[PDB]
């Protein structure tokens, strides 16, 4: 699977991967913040 | 004192066009010439390309338009006189809340749903047509994505927000005055749509698009005596028209664009005008029930 | 594209599609074990 | 501090007023006499706006507002505490806008280009003047101008729009909205066409004017032309502003009633007035 | 409540701040595209590469994008090809902000509004690889449309009314169907021929007779219009030179 | 009175006359339909 | 256009006028037999 | 009354005439449909 | 274009007229037998 | 009649005729669907 | 009949026919879905 | 495009005409068996 | 070309049949789960 | 029916077919979800 | 089946399929979060 970089530029692919992962992580974090159970800033009760 | 606002002397030659592969369909339209259009711009008309995606889009769009018009005429009991009287007030209303996202009865919003589906399909097929026409001429697809922004706003208004609310009841009708009344009632139901910040952003970008396309139009018309109207050629080989266009704005404003990058600004202001608008529409009702109370909470209003 | 590299791409693309489908199938089986998504005649519960 | 081609057009002359006194540059900016005057008016107007913010209760940038005098003062000059500050800021803004346009005129003369840009800016200045001077004078009070505030001038827009109970039904407003939307659409199309011609893809040599004409001949059925598009765009924006000015002069100075029921005239033309 | 994320922060505010971040990035991108011509900046007097610029300099100038031509040619943007510091003018004051006194006849010295970009000596190309700006003699197919005054043989006069010359030929752009130039034979020198841009003309079809008038330069200024080589195909540099010369009239049309 | 036909060619003159007369006939018929007395279709009584 | 061809076209066009107008007249006769469209002095009754 | 065709070319004349006749017929049918007396689809007692 | 090359076109066209009008009249006859579309003095009841 | 088709190109004539007939048929079906008596999708009653 | 393809390009004829049939079939299915009788998914009772 | 190119296309085209019409007719017969779409005098049963 | 059309059709038909077989299996399973043709009394 | 590819281009036909099949699948799935009986994600009781 | 990559470039096919799969996965996940039974963040009772 090392030939993928013969198709995709390592610099461009790595930058795009980094940005995509950052946006995905940020969105997942904000989604967890929105929920009552997994918001770690208010800290609501499980019950 | 000439201004290049109107073309006093016109030129007419044998119509010609860039070469495309023949494809299933040929170019259609037997090109002709017009005088007022040649006074304001080019004089040649057509030919229009009608490919498979073009036929598909035209058929879907014509079906939607015929459905809408038939319903409008039927609402006034097929009276041409009373159709003339109420034409602006006529509208194909969306189905009520109780029907959800499923098929309503034809009289109760089924025709609205069918027309909206056909219109959405024709608009998306027209987007595909713009993409394919740009690619066929060995050009870029900037027009397709600029159109995709507008389609995003359109689908947010008509389909996406109904999906989020699970309800077509608050979608926009197919009418002249009814869709303005939808705009008014949508703003009223959700608290002073001025207090929607993405509405403020969209208005900022609409104002900026008008401002930019007056600035750029006046700049190109001001350097049109220097070959400044030939923008792509000044992009590939910078002439003194582009230099003076840049220096005018650099001296009056502190900064300037390129003949190429000014159209990037033009593209992005127009695209953002509808992107922020679609976001603001998708946010109302779902996340923000009342935009005035959101503005009060966030410091936009003096907190009555 | 060249047929020689087309064969290699098809082989390892087929392997990769098998991997993706297998992982997705494992995920679906886990979700089904957790909560099935095909209701019975009387709803779910 | 100069572009690669800037130290070739930085000649003197082209100034309407001031001779060689202010014919110079500061950084990238050209100053001239009218740059000095636009600094004079901008500094004073901004200082007065900040002073009205200090007199205000917020310092919240979006809740800072400069209100015009109450309509009970009519067209009279108002005390600075209550209404007069808005009037002075209005006059300073008008002076600064005029100085800006005139400085643009001097720059156009210096570069030997057309005066299209200051002429186009004149329409924005006219729209502002119609909103703060012409319409309040016709209506008979300075309190019909809009407050100088981020969100409060939107409150003014909403209040005046609903004063005629639906301001969409203003036909000149419909036409101005149509022109603004068409200007945005035309700007999108023009920027997109230029970018696509200049950036056609991998390989894909730069396309000429014939390719740009062919694109919209194929997709729409007509192509305006690389020169006529800037014409129609400038005319579209200026006409949108003109029809907005018309719709605001029509509301209050001329028409003082419900715009929605203005359209009953249409309902009762003799060839369908079924009654 | 319904739409909040953490107490005071809600979804709409988060999406707004995401837009603000995206718009800051977009402004950076657009400014990078703007800085593709005339950059980097030079000193106003000496011309060394200097400017009051911060940590954004590394991001200010973009890598040169490559434009491909339909001739094998290529343009680089930005190409760091700059103008010479020494122009045919002198600083009024040595303060880096002062304007320039021309040190000669600025019409023919290409100083100020007469200045023209140092382009390349190739005519604009059509879709068929031929010159676009051509005289109507060598384009038999092209013709002037009816319902418009034909600007052939009409006297060419300035604002003062003096008949500068007579128009014999029209030069037109093949790529965009419109008149670009009028070929004018001098009433003072038959052996001299000049090109006058069509954008600099008034039709003047509504008067006692039909004539072509120019409001920029005077009749005598037609004796120093820049010349062209091929007389049937004009390069970009030559046309830019001629247009710059004609546009220089308005500033100093009556001496300096 | 025949001298009209060397300024107005009969093609354009007659097509314009046809369009004008047809539009006027539509106008008059519609105006009558809007009045109760002369609406021959609804047929409201004279009294 | 040659006057003979115009004469032949006029003849066939007059034949079409005859058939079309006869069809329309029969249609109007049938409609009047069904329901007249000239109300009496006291209206439709 | 045959000399008309010397001016009006039969091709476009027939197309325009057919379109006009169809539009007129459609207009009359719609007007008849609107009226409560002549609507043959809904059906209503004359008496 | 050529008269000889279009007379057979007219034969096909008139055959299509015949078949299409026959199907249309058959459909109209069935619709009439199902529900007539000419109301009488009392309407349809 | 073996000389009347020299007035229109049969391709465009057939395409226009087909489009026009389809539009008219669709319109007639729509009008029937609007009327209660002839709306065959719903179970309206004659009496 | 056999020469119908000597006036119409078979590719264009097939594409137009397929487009029209697809759109018409979609419309018919949508209309039946918008009924109390022929919506096979809602499955309302006949009586 | 020729008299020969048209023959095979017409053969296959009419084969498809018959196949499509037969499939549609069978589907319509099935739907009519399920729920008829021509109402009686008193409406649908 | 038209020579490659034979092999293209040979593989295209096999893809058509396999896709249709998967779709038909899905439809049969769904029909077992919940048939979509209601009876005279609606659904029950 | 092997000559269907002698008219149209395999690559464009394949991309069009894939796009159309995916869009139709999405439409049918969305319609099924919008119905109460066949929404497999919401609790769907037959009675 | 290896010949399909004759028609389609591996690189564009890879990027298009990657974006399609990610968008479809996001859409399905958002749908599941929209359903009460399958929202794993709110964790509503099966009862
Ligand atoms: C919000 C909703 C959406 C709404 C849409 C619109 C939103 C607003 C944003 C978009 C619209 C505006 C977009 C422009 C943003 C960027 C502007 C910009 O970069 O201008 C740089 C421009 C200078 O251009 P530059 O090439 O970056 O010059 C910097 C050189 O390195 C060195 O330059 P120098 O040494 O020649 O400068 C000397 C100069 C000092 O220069 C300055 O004061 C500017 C300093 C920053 C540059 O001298 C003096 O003025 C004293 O200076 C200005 O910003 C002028 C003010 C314009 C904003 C008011
Ligand atoms: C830092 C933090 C903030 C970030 C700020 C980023 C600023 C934006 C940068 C930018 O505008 O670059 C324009 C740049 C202009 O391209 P160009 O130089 O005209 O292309 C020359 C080629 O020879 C000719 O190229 P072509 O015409 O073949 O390229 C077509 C290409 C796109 O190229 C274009 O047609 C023009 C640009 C369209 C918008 C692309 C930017 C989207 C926003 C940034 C990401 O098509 C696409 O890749 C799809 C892009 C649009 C997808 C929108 C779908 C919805 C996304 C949002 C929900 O376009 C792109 O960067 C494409 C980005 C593709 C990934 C999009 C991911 C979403
Ligand atoms: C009482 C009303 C209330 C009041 C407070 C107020 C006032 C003002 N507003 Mg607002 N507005 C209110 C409500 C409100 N407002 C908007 C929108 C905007 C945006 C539209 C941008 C655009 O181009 O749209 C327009 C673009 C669209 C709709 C998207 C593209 C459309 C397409 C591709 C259609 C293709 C069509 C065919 C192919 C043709 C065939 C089809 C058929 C025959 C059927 C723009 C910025 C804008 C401007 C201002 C100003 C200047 C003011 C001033 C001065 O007061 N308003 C929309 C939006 O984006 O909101 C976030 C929206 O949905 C919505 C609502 C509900
Ligand atoms: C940046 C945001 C910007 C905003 C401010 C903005 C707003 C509005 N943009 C609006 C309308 C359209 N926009 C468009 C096109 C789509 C056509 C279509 O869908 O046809 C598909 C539909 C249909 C087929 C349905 C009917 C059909 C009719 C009336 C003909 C029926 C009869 C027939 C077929 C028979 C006779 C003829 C024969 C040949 C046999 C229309 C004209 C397009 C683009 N907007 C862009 C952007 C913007 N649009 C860009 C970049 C574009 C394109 O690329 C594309 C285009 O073609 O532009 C030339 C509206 C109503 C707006 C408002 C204000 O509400
Ligand atoms: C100019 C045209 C602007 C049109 C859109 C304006 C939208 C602003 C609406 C708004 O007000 O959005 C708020 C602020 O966003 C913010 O400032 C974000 C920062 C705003 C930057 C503006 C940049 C303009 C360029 C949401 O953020 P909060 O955490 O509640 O802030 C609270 C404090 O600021 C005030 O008590
Ligand atoms: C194209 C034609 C089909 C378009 C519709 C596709 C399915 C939409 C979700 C169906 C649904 O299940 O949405 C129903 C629910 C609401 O359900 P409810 O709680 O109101 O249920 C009441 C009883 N039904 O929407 C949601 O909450 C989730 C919304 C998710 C995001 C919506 C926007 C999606 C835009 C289309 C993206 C397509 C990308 C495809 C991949 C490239
Ligand atoms: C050619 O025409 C002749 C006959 C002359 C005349 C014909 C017609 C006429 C006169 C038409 C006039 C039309 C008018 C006045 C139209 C006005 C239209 C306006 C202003 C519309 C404005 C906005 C409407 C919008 C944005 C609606 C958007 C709706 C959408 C996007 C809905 C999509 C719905 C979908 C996809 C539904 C999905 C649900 C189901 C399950 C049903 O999908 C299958
Ligand atoms: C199903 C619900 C309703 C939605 C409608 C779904 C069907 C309509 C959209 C299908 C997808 C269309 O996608 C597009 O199809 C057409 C063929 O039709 C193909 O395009 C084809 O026509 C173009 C027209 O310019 C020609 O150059 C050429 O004949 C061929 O490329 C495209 O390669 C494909 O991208
Ligand atoms: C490869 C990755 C993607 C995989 C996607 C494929 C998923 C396929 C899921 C459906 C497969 C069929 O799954 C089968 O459905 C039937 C209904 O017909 C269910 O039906 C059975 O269980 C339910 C549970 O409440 C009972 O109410 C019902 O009486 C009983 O018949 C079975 O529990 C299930 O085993
Ligand atoms: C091939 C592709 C195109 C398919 C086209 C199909 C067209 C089908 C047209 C069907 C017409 C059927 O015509 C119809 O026949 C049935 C008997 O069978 C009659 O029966 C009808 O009325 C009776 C009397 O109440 C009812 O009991 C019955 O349920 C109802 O169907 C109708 O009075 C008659 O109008
Ligand atoms: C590519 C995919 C192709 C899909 C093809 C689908 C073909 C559909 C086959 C229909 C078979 C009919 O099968 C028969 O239909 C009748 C209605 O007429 C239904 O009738 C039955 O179910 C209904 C509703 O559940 C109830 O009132 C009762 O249980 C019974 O009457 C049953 O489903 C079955 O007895
Ligand atoms: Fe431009």
């Amino acid at each position: 699977m090392w030939r993928i970089w013969q198709l995709f530029d390592p610099r461009q692919a790595l930058v795009g991967l980094a940005t995509f992962l950052f946006v995905l992580a940020l969105l997942i974090h904000f989604i967890l913040l929105s929920t009552e159970r997994f918001n770690w800033l208010e800290g609501a009760s499980t019950k | 004192e000439y201004q290049n606002i109107l073309t006093g002397v016109q030129v007419r030659t044998a119509p010609h066009s860039a070469p495309i592969a023949k494809g299933i369909f040929p170019r259609l339209g037997k090109p002709g010439f017009s005088y007022w259009l040649g006074k304001i711009g080019d004089a040649q008309i057509g030919p229009i390309y009608l490919g498979t995606t073009g036929v598909l889009s035209l058929v879907f769009g014509f079906f939607a338009i015929e459905i809408i018009g038939f319903n409008l005429l039927a609402s006034v009991n097929w009276s041409p006189m009373e159709f003339g009287r109420q034409f602006f007030w006529l509208g194909l209303e969306p189905p009520a809340a109780e029907y959800g996202l499923g098929f309503a009865p034809l009289a109760e919003g089924g025709w609205w749903q069918i027309a909206g589906f056909f219109l959405t399909t024709s608009i998306l097929l027209w987007w595909v047509r713009m993409y394919r026409r740009a690619r066929a001429l060995k050009m870029g697809t900037h027009t397709a994505w600029a159109f995709a922004s507008a389609i995003f706003l359109f689908l947010s208004l008509g389909f996406i927000r109904p999906l989020l609310m699970g309800n077509f009841s608050e979608s926009v009708p197919f009418g002249i005055f009814p869709h303005l009344e939808w705009t008014n009632s949508f703003s009223l139901n959700y608290g002073n749509f001025f207090y929607n910040p993405f509405h403020m952003l969209s208005i900022a970008f609409l104002y900026g698009s008008a401002l930019l396309f007056a600035m750029h139009g006046a700049t190109i018309l001001a350097v049109s005596r220097l070959g400044g109207d030939r923008e792509v050629e000044q992009i590939t080989d910078r002439g003194t028209a582009a230099e003076r266009a840049a220096l005018f704005w650099r001296w009056t404003m502190g900064f300037n664009a390129t003949m190429e990058s000014i159209h990037r600004w033009a593209w992005w202001f127009a695209v953002l005008c509808t992107f922020t608008g679609a976001i603001g529409i998708l946010l109302t009702g779902t996340v923000v029930d009342n935009w005035f109370e959101w503005g009060v909470k966030h410091g936009l209003a003096p907190a009555p | 594209i060249t047929e020689g590299e087309a064969k290699e791409f098809h082989k390892i693309f087929t392997s990769s599609i098998l991997v993706f489908f297998g992982v997705a199938a494992f995920a679906h089986l886990l979700v089904w074990i957790w909560r099935p998504w095909v209701p019975g005649p009387n709803g779910y519960s | 501090a100069l572009l690669s081609f800037e130290r070739k057009y930085r000649v003197r002359g082209g100034t309407l007023i001031g001779g060689d006194l202010f014919d110079f540059w500061v950084g990238p900016f050209y100053v001239g006499f009218f740059g000095v005057t636009t600094l004079l008016f901008t500094v004073l107007g901004t200082a007065l706006i900040v002073w009205g913010a200090a007199l205000g209760p917020s310092w919240t940038f979006w809740q800072i507002s400069i209100n015009p005098p109450d309509v009970s003062y009519g067209l009279a000059m108002a005390p600075m505490a209550k209404g007069g500050l808005w009037q002075i800021i209005t006059f300073s803004a008008i002076g600064a806008f005029v100085s800006w346009a005139l400085r643009e005129v001097e720059i156009c003369r210096k570069l030997g280009i057309g005066y299209h840009i200051p002429f186009a800016f004149g329409f924005a200045i006219l729209a502002y003047v119609s909103l703060v001077v012409i319409r309040p004078v016709m209506m008979g009070a300075w309190g019909y101008g809009f407050p100088y505030g981020f969100m409060t001038h939107l409150d003014w827009v909403s209040n005046t729009g609903y004063q005629y109970a639906n301001f969409h039904y203003n036909p000149a407003h419909m036409l101005g909205i149509t022109l603004f939307f068409t200007t945005c659409l035309a700007l999108a199309l023009h920027g997109s066409l230029i970018l696509s011609a200049a950036n056609p893809g991998k390989g894909e040599v730069v396309k000429g004017p014939e390719h740009e004409n062919t694109y919209f001949q194929d997709t729409i059925g007509y192509s305006v032309g690389t020169l006529g598009i800037h014409r129609v765009g400038l005319i579209l924006a200026l006409s949108a502003v003109v029809w907005s000015i018309i719709c605001m002069i029509l509301s209050g100075p001329i028409y003082t009633g419900s715009w929605p029921d203005w359209w009953l005239w249409w309902q009762k033309l003799p060839f369908w007035n079924h009654g | 409540n319904k739409g909040d994320i953490t107490g005071y922060m809600d979804v709409a505010q988060v999406v707004l701040y995401a837009f603000w971040i995206f718009f800051a990035g977009l402004i950076i991108y657009l400014r990078r595209e703007d800085r593709r011509e005339g950059y980097p900046l030079e000193d106003a007097i000496s011309g060394k590469i200097n400017s009051l610029q911060g940590l954004g300099s590394v991001f200010s100038i973009a890598r040169p994008k490559i434009f491909k031509l339909k001739t094998g040619a290529t343009y680089a943007a930005p190409n760091f090809k700059r103008d010479a510091v020494a122009i045919k003018a002198t600083r009024t004051a040595p303060t880096a902000g002062a304007p320039f006194e021309p040190t000669g006849n600025p019409m023919t010295d290409a100083v100020g509004p007469a200045a023209y970009a140092l382009r390349d000596e190739l005519p604009d190309l059509t879709l068929g690889g031929q010159p676009a700006i051509v005289p109507l003699r060598v384009a038999p197919t092209f013709s002037v449309a009816a319902e418009d005054t034909d600007p052939r043989g009409l006297p060419v006069v300035d604002r003062k009314g003096a008949v500068a010359g007579k128009v014999t030929d029209l030069w037109i752009d093949r790529a965009s169907i419109a008149i670009r130039y009028l070929e004018v034979e001098l009433a003072a020198t038959p052996g001299r021929k000049v090109l006058l841009p069509f954008a600099a003309t008034r039709i003047n079809a509504k008067t006692k007779s039909k004539t072509v008038t120019v409001q920029s330069i005077l009749a005598r200024h037609f004796a120093n219009v820049p010349t062209i080589a091929k007389t049937d195909s004009i390069t970009r540099r030559e046309e830019d030179k001629v247009m710059a010369y004609y546009s220089s009239g308005y500033l100093y049309s009556d001496r300096v």
